[PDB]
């Protein structure tokens, strides 16, 4: 079984098209990784304090 | 007359002068016509300016831009002439003799 | 976390905060307590320079009151 | 009397176009005139055309000094003869300049057919072809 | 009728900035006829007293001149309160 | 005077601190051991100067709104805005906008 | 005490910038789950220090066959500038008064090319020469929509003294009143300072890179100054000081956040999308607001 | 003397300055750069120690070659080298450019980067891990901590 990633057709209405412009105009995808990366600042990072804490190990 | 306004006209004579005397590179032609019109401008600035004529305030920046535009065609030309030659000597345009 | 982020900013805020500030204290003391007089269009520098004779101390932040009517 | 700094201001602007005169290596031939058209722009600023001087400032140093000088990348007495009232509440100046959309309409008019037209002449001469 | 629908229909896909460039200028060009407040800027820049002005000399032949700037008669500036 | 002081302290200090740090580490001893051009970066500047010259025309703008004649400067302020946007159009057209 | 006064203009900017590096970092970090530098230092504070001192310290490499000429007056310049451009400031009395403050700036920002120029000239390199004019292209172009813009925002402050915006927005702010013109000034003054994403480009090197983060302050101060109006009492001018250092800062990081959050552009995509986009927008909103205080008879005093 | 303290604060405030703030190009060689893109990761940050993400070689300060170095290589590593300011260091980061390696036997291979530039730290593992790197880098530092200039150009 194989599926397609790129082989949607956009609409071509009236409010898709406004949809689409306002997209390009107010650069809303834009603002949307933006908040991604606003809201990725407020987690806590993943870093240790080498040499004091160590990376984990096995036998 | 004052010598400020002798002093610019030296200049302008000074900048037609080394226009006139063609070393080499056409480019330094337009650097002397750019010389002489900003004497240009800074004395019709200081005679207007001094007289208090105050519509006449317009006329240096006409001046200017029109100048200026001058200025983009002679440089457009000269990239013309480098673009034959590969440079912009004065001596390789002796094509044309009288 | 996040708010040790804070303390190099809070720096550059106290680096941001001293030349406005310093430019009023500035004013002030050398306006004679008062905002420094801005002088544009000839007519407010021509009040200046007429403060300034008037006080007699050749200062244009001196101001003569009514007191000074007879 | 601050010796006369007009007339210092005039000498080096005279000098600097002496040193480019001799149009020594271009580029250095377009700094002298980039620090004589400083020089002019400060002789006009001291004047009192603040305005004026700063179109020079900007248009002839910004933008037209610049241009030059990247074609070029590309390839290989005072203080008496001044006045004693005041101007009002504004600059006259200001007011001149600001003229030309009230008073200045052929001005306007003739500029701007000639701006366009140096455009298209622009366009044709660097066609190539 | 419909070709001029359509061809802003396809303008407004895949040239937005344009459109709204064009619109906004024709807006600019055309709205300044038709409001009635441009009247009204004109006045203001009519009453913005620059300069002094100059009293005239009576001959007893002006009853539109006032003699006081409290007399009635005169321009007055009551509208430009209201505004 | 006041800017030709606060001018001077500026290219005074900038001068004097890049001395310093180019000179700095000139104390201690160490080892010690073309044609192309291109023609659409022309048409840029061209362009460049052409519009800044129309950008000289527009600055008297916020002055020219008192004038008691609105009616003729809001129209030549349109005229010179309206042949920028037309000179703007034209070097697009004949492909003079392209890489 | 002017002297003292310039001097106190003059040093904490350098201190901002040196601090800004450290932000910048330490934000950065954040925003990519890890920390800034937090080592040198209590929280990273000793951090730009250490990397003044190293890079003082550390030799310079002359090109042994460069202008020495140029290759020192170019960052001369940009230091100048960079710190000229801070006098016309008001926050809220500015250190020079002047008539023209926004035009001045204009001006200098016009000169800010050349630095770009003779840096590029003197680094007696093809390829380095080709970088410096596709820098200096992608300036010219963006302070066009700079210059427009910002004449168009003006027609409504009455004049281009700085001081004036106060008054303007004693009551709302012009983000408000025109808010695509500033989205379109954002991203130009983005592009001017040759940041993400559009930053396609020892001693002299930090000489430079000071400059860069001073402009970088600068423009974010004036965008506060223009579009976002901060209320000014007389009798206490360090709440506008306060509000005034807080929206820089917060413009400040939001470059930052810009340059961590996108791609970058290609050459032609840039010159593309202000050619093709900004110009003709610029143009068409400079007509409206032309036209707006004469159809609402809203016009400023200050004639 | 204070001749002697002053020249040894100096030196200390100077050793300090240059091992707080360690800029390294990284030759991403083989497989040994994917482990140093490890340690610029989140878990272990090499930036909050003051070491900066690729640094650029006209002002980078520590040199990390991190893999096999060929015979066709090695020439243009010698340049990069050359083209460094002073205060330079030179980390060998794996066996394989370290002594070789796995490829120490082989017609094209460089046996170990020290034949072409001296090297200051030598970490070794094939190829070692994040931490490893992480502890070289901080053994430098402390490397860099214990050298004296001001002293030696004092006493001689
Ligand atoms: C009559 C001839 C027509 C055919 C020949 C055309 C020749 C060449 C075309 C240019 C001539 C156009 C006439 C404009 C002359 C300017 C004077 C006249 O227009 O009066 C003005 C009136 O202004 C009008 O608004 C002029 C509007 C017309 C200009 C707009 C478009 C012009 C385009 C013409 C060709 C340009 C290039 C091609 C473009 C397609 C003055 O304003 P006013 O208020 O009374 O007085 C001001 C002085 N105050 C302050 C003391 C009171
Ligand atoms: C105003 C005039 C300026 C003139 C020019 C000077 C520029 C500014 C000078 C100020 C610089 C601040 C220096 C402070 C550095 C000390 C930091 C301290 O924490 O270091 C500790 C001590 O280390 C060193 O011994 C410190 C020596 C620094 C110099 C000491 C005094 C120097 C002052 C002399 C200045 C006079 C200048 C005169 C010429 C103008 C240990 O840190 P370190 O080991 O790394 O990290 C270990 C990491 N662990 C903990 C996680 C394991
Ligand atoms: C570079 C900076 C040049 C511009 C400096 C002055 C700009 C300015 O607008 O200030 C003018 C100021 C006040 O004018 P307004 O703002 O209109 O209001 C005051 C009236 N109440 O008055 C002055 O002009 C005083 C200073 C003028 C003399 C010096 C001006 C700059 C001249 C520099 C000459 C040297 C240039 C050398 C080469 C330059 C290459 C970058
Ligand atoms: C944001 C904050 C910014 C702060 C501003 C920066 C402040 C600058 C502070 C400067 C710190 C002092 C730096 C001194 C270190 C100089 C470099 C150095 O160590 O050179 C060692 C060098 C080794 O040479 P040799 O052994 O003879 O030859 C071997 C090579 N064949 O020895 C020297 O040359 C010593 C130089 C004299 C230093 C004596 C005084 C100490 C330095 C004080 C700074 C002087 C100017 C201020
Ligand atoms: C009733 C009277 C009203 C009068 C009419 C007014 C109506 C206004 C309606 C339109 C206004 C919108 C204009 C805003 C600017 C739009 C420009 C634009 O859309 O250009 C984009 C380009 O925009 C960008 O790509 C810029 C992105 C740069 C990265 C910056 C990140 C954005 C987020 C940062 C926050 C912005 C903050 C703005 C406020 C700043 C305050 C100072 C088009 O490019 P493409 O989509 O690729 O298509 C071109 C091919 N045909
Ligand atoms: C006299 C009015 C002027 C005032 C308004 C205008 C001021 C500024 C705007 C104009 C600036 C110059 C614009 C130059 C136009 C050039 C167009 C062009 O040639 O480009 C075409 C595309 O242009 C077109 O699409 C043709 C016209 C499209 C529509 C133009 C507007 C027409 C009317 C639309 C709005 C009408 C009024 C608004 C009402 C809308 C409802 C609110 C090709 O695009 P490329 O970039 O080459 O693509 C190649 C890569 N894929
Ligand atoms: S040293 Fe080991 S891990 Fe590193 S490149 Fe060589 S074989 Fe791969």
């Amino acid at each position: 079984t194989y599926k397609f990633v790129n082989m949607r057709e956009p609409s071509m209405d009236m409010k898709s098209v406004t949809d689409r412009a306002a997209q390009t105009l107010l650069w809303t995808e834009l603002v949307r990784g933006l908040g991604m990366t606003l809201s990725y600042l407020f987690r806590e990072p993943a870093t240790i304090n080498y040499p004091f804490e160590k990376g984990p190990l096995s036998p | 007359m004052p010598l400020v306004y002798m002093n610019i006209i030296m200049a302008f004579a000074i900048a037609l002068a080394g226009l006139l005397m063609y070393r080499s590179h056409l480019m330094s032609s337009l650097l002397c016509l750019e010389g002489m019109m900003l004497s240009l401008f800074i004395m019709s600035t200081l005679i207007i300016l001094n007289t208090h004529f105050t519509l006449a305030n317009m006329m240096p920046i006409i001046l200017l831009v029109f100048a200026a535009c001058e200025a983009a065609l002679g440089l457009s030309l000269l990239v013309m002439v480098s673009n034959t030659y590969g440079t912009d000597y004065v001596q390789n345009l002796n094509l044309l003799q009288c | 976390m996040w708010f040790e982020i804070l303390p190099g900013i809070a720096v550059m805020a106290a680096c941001l905060f001293i030349p406005g500030m310093a430019t009023a204290h500035i004013h002030k003391f050398t306006n004679g307590g008062k905002e420094k007089r801005v002088a544009h269009f000839s007519y407010q520098w021509n009040l200046m320079e007429r403060d300034r004779r008037i006080s007699g101390v050749n200062r244009y932040h001196v101001t003569k009151g009514l007191e000074n009517i007879d | 009397m601050t010796m006369y700094i007009a007339f210092i201001l005039s000498t080096i602007f005279v000098i600097g176009f002496v040193g480019f005169s001799s149009k020594p290596s271009p580029i250095y031939g377009g700094l002298g005139l980039i620090v004589s058209g400083g020089v002019g722009c400060g002789i006009v600023l001291n004047f009192g055309g603040s305005f004026l001087g700063l179109m020079v400032f900007l248009i002839y140093l910004g933008g037209m000094l610049v241009v030059f000088g990247y074609t070029t990348a590309m390839a290989t007495g005072d203080w008496v003869i001044y006045d004693t009232g005041d101007s009002g509440f504004f600059s006259e100046e200001a007011m001149g300049i600001a003229a030309l959309y009230s008073y200045g309409t052929w001005l306007v008019i003739v500029t701007g057919w000639s701006l366009l037209i140096g455009v298209v002449v622009i366009m044709e001469i660097t066609r190539g072809n | 009728a419909g070709r001029i629908a359509s061809f802003l229909k396809n303008a407004w896909a895949k040239e937005p900035v344009l459109v709204a460039s064009f619109a906004i200028g024709g807006l600019a060009i055309i709205l300044p006829s038709l409001s009635p407040y441009t009247n009204y800027a004109i006045r203001i820049n009519r009453a913005t007293p620059y300069n002094y002005p100059v009293p005239l000399r009576d001959d007893g032949n002006m009853p539109d001149v006032p003699s006081h700037p409290q007399d009635p008669q005169g321009p007055s500036l009551e509208w430009l309160k209201n505004l | 005077m006041n800017i030709m002081l606060t001018l001077l302290t500026n290219v005074t200090l900038a001068s004097l601190l890049v001395l310093i740090a180019f000179w700095l580490p000139q104390l201690n001893a160490y080892s010690e051991k073309r044609l192309p051009f291109s023609m659409k970066f022309f048409l840029v500047a061209i362009t460049f100067l052409l519009f800044d010259l129309e950008i000289a025309l527009l600055l008297p703008l916020p002055w020219a709104s008192q004038t008691n004649n609105l009616k003729t400067m809001l129209t030549m302020a349109l005229f010179l805005l309206i042949l920028l946007a037309a000179s703007l159009a034209y070097e697009w057209t004949q492909k003079g906008l392209e890489w | 005490m002017f002297m003292i006064n310039i001097l106190s203009l003059i040093i904490p900017i350098l201190l901002a910038v040196a601090f800004l590096t450290l932000v910048e970092r330490k934000v950065l970090g954040y925003m990519q789950l890890r920390k800034g530098p937090n080592v040198v230092g209590p929280y990273g504070l000793l951090q730009p220090i250490a990397d003044a001192l190293k890079l003082f310290t550390k030799e310079p490499l002359r090109p042994a066959t460069s202008s020495i000429s140029m290759f020192i007056i170019a960052p001369i310049l940009a230091l100048s500038l960079a710190l000229t451009m801070w006098v016309p400031l008001p926050m809220p009395y500015p250190l020079i008064n002047m008539n023209l403050g926004v035009l001045f700036m204009l001006a200098m920002s016009s000169l800010a090319v050349y630095s770009i120029l003779w840096s590029g000239w003197a680094s007696n390199s093809k390829y380095a020469l080709i970088g410096a004019l596709r820098a200096v292209a992608q300036t010219i172009s963006y302070e066009v929509t700079l210059a427009i813009i910002l004449l168009s925002v003006l027609l409504m402050n009455g004049s281009y003294t700085l001081s004036t915006l106060i008054t303007t927005q004693e009551h709302i702010w012009m983000i408000f009143t025109s808010w695509p013109l500033a989205m379109m000034w954002f991203i130009s003054t983005l592009a001017e300072t040759n940041r993400a994403p559009f930053d396609l480009t020892a001693g002299p090197f930090a000489m430079f890179f000071m400059a860069e983060y001073a402009n970088i302050i600068m423009m974010n101060a004036f965008t506060a100054i223009l579009f976002l109006g901060a209320s000014h009492d007389p009798h206490t001018p360090e709440l506008y000081t306060i509000n005034f250092v807080l929206k820089t800062l917060a413009l400040t990081i939001t470059f930052l956040w810009i340059r961590a959050s996108y791609p970058r552009f290609r050459y032609d995509q840039l010159m593309h999308l202000l050619w093709k986009s900004f110009l003709p927008l610029t143009l068409a909103l400079c007509m409206w607001h032309i036209s707006l205080p004469i159809m609402t008879a809203s016009i400023p005093p200050q004639s | 003397s204070r001749g002697e303290y002053v020249v040894a604060k100096l030196d200390d405030l100077v050793n300090w300055a240059r091992r707080s703030s360690l800029w390294p190009m990284t030759f991403g060689l083989a497989c040994c750069a994917v482990e140093m893109m490890h340690m610029a990761a989140p878990r272990y940050d090499m930036d909050r120690f003051g070491v900066v993400f690729r640094a650029s070689p006209r002002q980078s300060d520590v040199m990390i070659v991190a893999g096999t170095l060929t015979n066709k290589m090695a020439p243009a590593l010698r340049k990069v080298y050359d083209q460094m300011p002073e205060p330079r260091y030179v980390v060998s980061m794996g066996s394989c450019a370290n002594g070789g390696g796995y490829y120490h036997y082989s017609y094209s291979v460089v046996r170990g980067c020290d034949r072409i530039v001296p090297v200051d730290i030598y970490v070794p593992g094939c190829p070692p891990t994040a931490e490893a790197l992480l502890y070289g880098i901080l053994q430098l530092q402390r490397k860099i901590k214990r050298e004296k200039r001001l002293r030696i150009w004092y006493r001689r």
